[PDB]
């Protein structure tokens, strides 16, 4: 029947496709030996579980062919399309030529290579996954694209399967789980195997004996399956949600789904900027059997590579150049105050507060008792003060620069939005939990505004969080002691807006010292007019609004990428403190304790210095030592710590 | 040479090695592992246990790590716990009878031959919760540490597939083969030939005992953004009424996988396999 399924032809020629691919697999020498064959040798050594595909190298070999007068036979223009078919062709090409194992197989190794040699479709003979990664356009510009950062709404429909790069934010990803790719059916009588292949969501088992020997046999002895011979591969799904600035006017964004497998399942975590790459493929769903016209398809995407502009603290390994960046950073000098200055230069002054934020970012040092207890190397700050002065630029910059950051309002969804939730997972029946704003932050930073307007529930939660890094819940199925390990940074305003110079801070402020005691630091930022300072204050504001470029000082504040690199490097150390500084710290603690208790019980008096004050001083001195990058503490740091502590409230006396 | 298909485990060689290690182990770990009187660490348990008629025994991993001739047994009991333990269930009785040879005893032999034996490797290599268990490392001896939330009822399982022929005053017996029952439709042709005339009765058969325990995982390290999880497992007979809510636990077992039905109507399954754990010991 030529009518149905009639003939048609296209420029595609698999004959030369395969030849070109296989020649590339072996001709690579521009960047051991042929490093591609060397990585194949590593795979023979059972070193990795997923090959890496570089595409600009394919472009470069096409350049080689062009320069040598050969028909370049550009295959990338087709690989950008229909990658789902080219994956199984590249796998076949690799399987065709796999080098031999330079090392021997022993009892201490992967338990799969032994079986592979024991029995030594082609899918079950594959010991290497594959995960592409698209080019970076910076080099596609060199010599002269296809995939730019796109949106959850700009799919356009026609992009089903092409090469794409979509950005956004991951909200919820299920836990990794196994998924079959090839079945292992062994015969009871024939003693021969069978390969049942499944690629859809479901299937039906093969029970009756259709074995090849049973074919020439009256009897058809039953067969069964294996739990180790049958192939397997992981399967995990994620959801993107569109970035804010690219949403059209008054338009509510929408969602999307992706599918993942095998190796790269671990490179995703909710709440981070991401640039997913892969191909957008369909799936068998047609609405639900009443609002249907046929041919409808629910859809998904393929995950093959992850790059994110936000580098978590766990990616820190030095190289031949980043140490050079650190070196040239530290050579200039005045690094500490220079950091304090570069922290959010959009606002004016308050170098003390920017420094306090820097030390909040640093966090401190972790110490373990070893007797069934540890202590947090963590900081908690507040910036009490009247309105008018800048308050939210700090928090917004902190969330912009610090990773694992979070922002929340004061009132609204604080009832459970800051706490554990209960939900059933889509891709599998299970009662998974996703936490509130605090929980999405961990070993990171958090921000809060208008703390006085929050609920007593929020106060109770943050009270427990500040001193202890857990959380307790006794509402429902959740009966957990959840780990927060978060850094709190709140802000609010007095009861009367502007300060009450005739009343003490302990009365003007609305928060109780029963909770504020845990707040190791506290600034009172209030404003009084002065003829001269406001001159250049207006100068600064007018200049920054004339153009975003901050004042043209002989100084260059640096990118948050470099700042996070530096903070990650500084987080590696764990310095020590001598007795020469310990005794001075003890003397200063006694001085402050007695002075504040006996004298400061009056107008401008706030409570009293505490053991938590001493612990915070120690933690901040440790942070100073970490910044200096020395494993010891100098006497030249406690002076700075106490200077800032007593300068935090200098304006209370004017 | 004797070997198992797709395996590097020997029955008699492993038996001899096990017997040699059993006869030769005297706090070797106190010497090799560290600097820290007694003699023949293991042998006392086996000497004492005989008179009390118990079909159980515990076992460490550090002892095999210490003794010279058990390092390879380490990875072999690791990768193939059930098979290695089925070998050991025979090797233990072999050593028992080879050790009674040096003794004259009252006639207690009526029990040991009919007896069975089983082991319980408890203190083993550490595992990092369940996040580590990508499908590469399924069906292996494992350890964990968590608390208990929920306990389920007893699950019976077909262990002796009794059968009742409709005529000729004859019963019938058949056992399970890798977890299924194939009813012989015939009717003992000799006496009577009805190709599909037989019945099934439940009261006759024998049943197994199984439980399911919901557990909360409490690791020592977690990634950036972790949260508590719940897991299910399966214990079997002689371990019922052992663990329940209100107890912190360090446990051992074997990670596994299994599919589930799409309904109570036909045999169509899911491309994704629900995971679980089968117990070996509880501390
Ligand atoms: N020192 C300053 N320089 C420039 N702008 C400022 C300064 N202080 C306050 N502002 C402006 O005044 C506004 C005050 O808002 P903000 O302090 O962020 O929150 P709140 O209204 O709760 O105090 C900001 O939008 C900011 O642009
Ligand atoms: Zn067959
Ligand atoms: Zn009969």
């Amino acid at each position: 029947m030529s009518a149905a399924l009639p003939s048609i032809q296209l420029p595609v020629d698999y004959n030369n496709l395969f030849n070109e691919i296989t020649d590339f697999l072996v001709t690579f020498k521009q960047d051991k030996g042929p490093k591609y064959m060397a990585m194949l040798q590593k795979v023979a050594n059972r070193e990795l579980n997923s090959v890496i595909i570089d595409l600009d190298d394919i472009l470069q070999y096409q350049n080689e062919k062009f320069l040598q007068g050969t028909q370049a036979d550009d295959l990338v223009s087709a690989i950008q399309q229909n990658a789902n078919h080219f994956t199984e062709l590249f796998c076949r090409a690799i399987d065709n030529n796999m080098p031999l194992p330079t090392k021997e197989i022993d009892y201490k190794d992967d338990v799969l290579d032994v079986i592979l040699n024991q029995r030594r479709p082609p899918n079950l003979t594959r010991r290497y996954f594959l995960y592409f990664k698209p080019l970076s356009q910076n080099c596609a510009r060199r010599y002269r694209i296809s995939s730019k950062p796109l949106s959850v709404r700009q799919i356009k429909g026609d992009f089903l399967g092409q090469l794409i790069t979509v950005r956004g934010i991951i909200t919820r990803v299920s836990d990794v789980k196994p998924a079959v790719e090839v079945i292992a059916y062994t015969c009871d009588q024939c003693g021969y195997e069978v390969f049942q292949e499944v690629n859809s969501r479901t299937f039906t088992p093969l029970s009756e004996c259709t074995s090849e020997e049973c074919s020439q046999n009256q009897t058809k002895g039953q067969l069964f399956m294996s739990t180790r011979a049958s192939k397997f591969s992981a399967f995990q799904e994620c959801k993107i949600q569109e970035l804010s600035q690219q949403v059209p006017v008054g338009h509510i964004p929408r969602s999307l789904n992706i599918h993942v497998n095998g190796t790269l399942v671990r490179s995703l975590s909710p709440g981070d900027i991401v640039d997913v790459t892969g191909i957008f493929l369909p799936a068998p769903y047609t609405g639900f059997k009443a609002l249907k016209a046929g041919l409808l398809t629910e859809t998904y995407l393929e995950a093959q590579f992850v790059r994110q502009h936000k580098k978590k603290f766990a990616s820190f390994s030095l190289t031949s150049d980043v140490e050079e960046r650190v070196m040239e950073l530290i050579t200039s000098g005045d690094v500490y105050n220079r950091l304090a200055k570069s922290i959010a230069p959009e606002i004016y002054g308050n170098l003390d507060v920017k420094k306090a934020l820097l030390l909040l970012l640093v966090g401190g040092v972790d110490k373990r008792v070893g007797d069934g207890m540890k202590i947090r190397g963590d900081i908690n700050v507040c910036l009490m003060g009247d309105p008018g002065v800048a308050k939210s630029q700090l928090l917004k910059a902190i969330c912009k620069i610090s990773p694992r950051g979070v922002y929340t309002t004061g009132k609204g969804s604080s009832g459970v939005g800051l706490t554990a939730a209960v939900m059933k997972d889509p891709v599998t029946d299970e009662m998974i939990l996703e936490g509130g704003a605090l929980v999405l932050a961990d070993n990171g930073i958090c921000c809060i505004d208008e703390f006085d307007k929050m609920d007593e529930s929020d106060r109770t939660a943050i009270h427990e969080v500040m001193e202890q890094q857990t959380i307790s819940i006794s509402k429902a199925g959740i009966n957990t002691t959840l780990n927060a390990r978060t850094s709190i940074l709140a802000a609010a305003n007095p009861l009367y807006g502007r300060y009450n110079p005739r009343l003490s801070p302990l009365d003007n402020i609305n928060l109780p010292a029963a909770l504020l005691s845990r707040f190791d630091i506290l600034f009172l930022m209030l404003d009084i007019p002065s003829r001269d300072d406001d001159e250049k204050l207006a100068e600064h504001v007018t200049y920054v609004h004339m153009h975003n470029k901050q004042p043209d000082l002989d100084f260059t504040p640096v990118e948050p990428s470099k700042m996070r690199e530096y903070i990650a490097y500084a987080k590696t150390k764990r310095p020590v403190m001598s007795e020469a500084v310990n005794d001075y710290v003890v003397q200063a603690y006694i001085r402050l304790r007695q002075d504040s208790k006996r004298e400061m019980d009056s107008k401008f008096s706030f409570g009293q210095a505490t053991p938590r004050t001493l612990l915070g001083i120690i933690r901040l001195s440790q942070a100073l030592a970490k910044l200096r990058l020395a494993d010891m503490v100098d006497i030249d740091d406690v002076e700075e710590a106490l200077r800032l502590v007593r300068v935090s409230k200098e304006s209370l006396y004017q | 040479l004797r070997i198992i298909w797709g395996t590097n485990v020997s029955i008699q060689e492993c038996t001899t090695n096990f017997r040699n290690f059993l006869m030769s182990f005297k706090y070797k770990f106190r010497k090799i592992l560290d600097e820290r009187d007694e003699e023949l660490y293991y042998i006392k348990q086996l000497n004492e246990m005989r008179e009390l008629g118990t079909s159980n025994l515990n076992l460490d991993a550090r002892n095999l790590l210490a003794y010279k001739q058990t390092e390879d047994l380490y990875h072999q009991l690791l990768n193939y716990p059930q098979e290695v333990i089925s070998i050991m269930d025979q090797t233990i009785k072999d050593c028992m009878v080879s050790l009674i040879v040096d003794n004259n005893l009252d006639y207690d032999l009526d029990e040991i031959e009919t007896k069975f034996y089983k082991v319980r490797p408890y203190n083993v290599g550490s595992c990092k919760g369940m996040r580590e268990l990508n499908p590469n490392d399924i069906d292996k001896l494992i350890n964990l540490k968590g608390l208990v939330l929920r306990s389920t009822p007893v699950i019976p399982d077909m262990k002796v597939a009794f059968f009742k022929c409709n005529v000729c005053d004859h019963t019938m017996a058949v056992e399970i083969d890798r977890g299924v029952i194939q009813e012989p439709a015939r009717c003992e042709r000799i006496d009577c030939n009805e190709p599909n005339s037989m019945s099934l009765i439940h009261n006759r058969c024998s049943f197994a005992d199984k439980q399911v325990i919901k557990l909360q995982e409490t690791p020592d390290f977690v990634p950036d953004g972790q949260t508590p999880h719940s897991i299910s497992l399966c214990v079997y007979d002689e371990l019922v009424d052992s663990c329940r809510a209100g107890d912190r636990i360090e446990v051992t077992g074997t990670f596994r996988s299994i599919p589930i039905r799409a309904n109570s109507r036909q045999r169509v399954l899911k491309s994704l396999y629900k995971t679980y754990v089968d117990v070996v010991h509880v501390k």
